[PDB]
């Protein structure tokens, strides 16, 4: 603390930082922090303390389970340090509030979360902003911090991290054939009935298969009486799939089943037929509680935490597992891919939090050209090194965010695609904007969607070929929130297939 | 056989190294003395990770010159028991770990004492300590450990004796079998052969650091300080030149710019080593992952985490 370089010292004392999440680094961070002699820290999280995360982030307890975690970090460290500056957010990073002005605050801002999306929105405030950013990363032994200052090293999305696998509708509902595709059943079946009504997330059987030839007003309508809904899904949606005979060629597709006929004959053992039909009839009538404080038509978001949630899930995607011949599995095996649980230690958080701010030092320090990528490894390497240090990339020239001219071309259909799907699933969710500005390259500016409210809603339903975008279209998205404005060439083409709305050259 | 309550807790590192390695720990009581700025570090993530007792040992008082460098203990804490002081913080960390306080310094201790501890962690004490407990530890098979920070710089230490684990690979399950060393065969090193001469090139020179720190704490009863950097970095430099040559080493293996980098305990290197070493007793009480044999060197300047093995 006082122990330091006078000059390093006089910069930690004055100056402000960010840490953006209080999750598990996020704890460990604020900590080293503190101890350090950094006094104006602002922390900023959303999300709530669970019981599940008491064991790697040290900040909570029991006490505290159901406050936020950002409320209560700041009341945790008050108490061995009283004499620090903390402001606590309770809010999302990604609002529009903490603009481009909020970021130029901090001489430096250190990464705590763990989607991409809001990653990628604070990888692109920090460029505008031109304040140095620190992502971290953990995943159970291993860890991983870099350092992000714009026209010295390569940003977050100068190189395309690794993106989940995503299965289409005709293999999730008509052909699933591992048990992660009964999972996303057993999700999309929680939010057709109890959640916002997806598109993309129809769990009856799909007619247009190319291997071939509403569920929730019948759900509002058959009241979520347990005992009905069961003998539709599991038994008529199948017989629906015996309708289509040329899928079953192949493979065996028995075998539906019948609330009568099997009824009647630690999280870790794998329960039998009879068990997963009465668990499912409780999450009903246990969801039915949780539904009916809500009004309005509002909807329920999912938590793997959640043990009604779960335990539908839980049942619904085991049922569906056995119908299709395959070997159901466990609840406990089943959390880790319906939630996408990453599992963490405290000590993999300890020690990734120490070394961002030791990088962070040499910041603070004008030492940029000593600052390195750090690799938490969980075995030693060949040259003995655990931790495995190495240096910083320059920019790549060819990403889609931190160069010159950004110029994306996608690939897909003029005379299908909406500019609602322009805006959501093309702009908003590939792209990583937050409130996007599109307009045609065309001498007239012809603008396609507008940041304002609803100033475009009359263009949502319209196809893009209504506003004479063609082959070689060139469209000019704009996040002002960001800083951040992207070309976007558009390219016709009609052999994507029917689960596939659009791609990216690259 | 856990409760539900603990399931629920350890939920997120039972997905990690198993149940019936997370019920090894639950049954394990560790001794750790030295609770400081590294103690500190250890005896947090290891109340967190479910252990059944942990026994904090300190005889030195809460001296003035660490005001936020432990977070164990509340501002005003000057004149108490460093291990007293540090109680209240550890024991809410996880109320299921009776947190035991000890207050005698850890060389009037018996060798009874140390029969009731699973494992032995060592922090800011002298080579005679070290060595002292390492052998009362190997005597009676019980996990020894030790480490200590040093500005920039740190180290820890593991002697297991006839460790055998279970890791795996495709799901399976293997044995294999590692044996350490007693501390005090890997710190006296035979550095005069055609293997020794060949296979000191590739140590890290934190090796050496080592013994001249630990020199300096045996010659004087404290590190060196900040405030007597004046010339605490003359005899640093001069036992860098009484210590390599004893050993039979060029006197510039280690570079002379290292009395800038090893001062004081800075809060991430205490974090970053404190992680690391309470990690190696958790996979060593619960004999899973294969442990790091036997020294790991950390540099905080150069970012680098080396894993030494100079026993024999
Ligand atoms: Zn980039």
């Amino acid at each position: 603390s006082r122990g330091l370089p006078r000059e390093l010292a006089e910069a930690v004392a004055g100056g402000r930082v960010l840490v953006v999440g209080a999750g598990g680094i996020g704890c460990e961070l604020l900590k080293n922090l503190v101890l350090t002699g950094f006094s104006h820290i602002d922390l900023i999280d959303l999300d709530t303390i669970d019981v599940s995360n008491l064991n790697r982030q040290f900040l909570f307890q029991k006490k505290h389970v159901g406050r936020s975690k950002a409320q209560v970090a700041k009341e945790s460290v008050l108490q061995f340090y009283p004499k620090a500056n903390i402001v606590a957010y309770h809010d999302s990073i990604m609002n529009p509030d903490y603009n481009v002005e909020f970021f130029r605050q901090f001489i430096l801002v250190m990464n705590a979360l763990d989607n991409r999306a809001a990653r990628n929105h604070v990888n692109r405030m920090c460029l505008a902003a031109d304040v140095p950013l620190i992502e971290s990363g953990t995943a159970g032994y291993l860890g991983q911090v870099t350092t992000i200052k714009k026209g010295v090293t390569e940003c977050y999305e100068c190189h395309p991290k690794p993106t989940q696998r995503t299965f289409p509708g005709c293999t999730i509902r008509n052909t699933p054939s591992e048990p992660i595709h009964c999972i996303v059943w057993a999700k999309y079946l929680f939010n057709q009935l109890f959640g916002e009504e997806d598109a993309d997330q129809e769990v009856s059987p799909d007619r247009a298969d190319p291997e071939a030839a509403s569920t929730k007003e019948w759900a509002k309508s058959t009241g979520y009486d347990p005992v009905k809904l069961f003998t539709k899904l599991f038994k008529d949606d199948i017989r629906y799939l015996l309708t289509m005979d040329k899928l079953w060629r192949k493979r065996k597709p028995p075998v539906p089943l019948d609330w009568a006929e099997v009824q009647s004959q630690k999280d870790q053992q794998v329960l039998d037929v009879k068990s997963y039909a009465r668990l499912f009839s409780k999450s009903i009538e246990t969801l039915r509680v949780h539904l009916a404080e809500k009004g309005d038509g509002a909807e329920l978001i999912w938590d793997k935490d959640d043990p009604s949630a779960m335990d539908f899930v839980t049942s619904a995607a085991n049922l569906r597992m056995h119908i299709f011949s395959m070997n159901m599995k466990s609840r406990f095996d089943i959390k880790s891919m319906a939630g996408n649980i990453i599992p963490a230690i405290a000590t993999t958080n300890a020690v990734i939090a120490g070394l961002i701010v030791l990088e962070g030092l040499k910041i603070l320090s004008g030492k940029i050209d000593q600052c390195r990528t750090i690799f938490l490894n969980k075995q030693p390497n060949p040259r003995k090194k655990l931790l495995v240090p190495c240096a910083l990339d320059p920019p790549n020239p060819n990403c889609y965010v931190c160069a010159s001219k950004p110029e994306v071309t996608v690939r897909l259909n003029v005379h299908k695609v909406t500019v609602l799907t322009l805006q959501d699933k093309i702009v908003k969710e590939k792209f990583a904007m937050v409130a996007p500005d599109v307009q045609i390259e065309d001498g007239k500016g012809t603008i396609l969607i507008s940041s304002e409210e609803g100033e475009t809603e009359a263009n949502n339903h319209k196809k893009l070929s209504e506003f004479g975008i063609r082959n070689g279209s060139r469209l000019q998205a704009d996040d002002f929130l960001q800083d951040y404005t992207l070309l976007i060439n558009i390219l016709h083409s009609e052999d994507l297939g029917k689960d596939v709305e659009f791609e990216v050259v690259g | 056989g856990i409760s539900e309550e603990e399931a629920a807790q350890y939920d997120r590192q039972i997905r990690l190294w198993g149940l019936e390695a997370q019920k090894r720990l639950r049954a394990s009581r560790v001794l750790l003395v030295g609770l400081k700025g590294l103690g500190a570090e250890i005896a947090k993530n290891l109340i967190l990770a479910g252990v059944k007792g942990l026994t904090m040992l300190d005889h030195e008082q809460v001296t003035p010159e660490d005001p936020g460098a432990q977070f164990l203990i509340r501002t005003g804490s000057v004149g108490r028991n460093r291990a007293e002081a540090s109680l209240e913080r550890a024991q809410n960390l996880n109320p299921m770990v009776d947190v035991k306080v000890d207050t005698e310094d850890i060389e009037k201790k018996p060798e009874s004492f140390f029969t009731q501890f699973d494992a032995v962690c060592l922090t800011c004490c002298s080579r005679d300590v070290i060595v002292k407990v390492d052998q009362i530890c190997h005597k009676n098979s019980i996990k020894f450990f030790t480490g200590d920070v040093f500005g920039y710089h740190g180290y820890t230490f593991a002697n297991l004796g006839e460790h055998e684990f279970v890791e795996e690979k495709t799901t399976t399950m293997v044995k294999k079998k590692v044996v350490f060393c007693p501390v005090k065969e890997a710190l006296e090193v035979d550095w005069s052969s055609e293997k020794a001469k060949a296979a000191l090139k590739r140590t890290t020179s934190d090796y050496f650091l080592l013994q001249v720190l630990l020199k300096f704490r045996t010659d004087k009863g404290r590190d060196p300080s900040s405030d007597t950097y004046e010339e605490d970095s003359e005899l640093l430099l001069q036992i860098r030149n009484d210590v390599l040559d004893s050993l039979g080493i060029s006197p510039d293996l280690l570079p002379e710019d290292f009395v800038r980098y090893c001062f004081s305990e800075m809060a991430p290197v205490c974090a970053v080593v404190g992680g690391i070493l309470a990690q190696e007793i958790v996979k060593a009480l619960s004999q899973r992952d294969p442990p790091h044999n036997n020294f790991f060197f950390f540099d905080g300047m150069k970012g680098n985490g080396i894993v030494e093995c100079l026993g024999p």
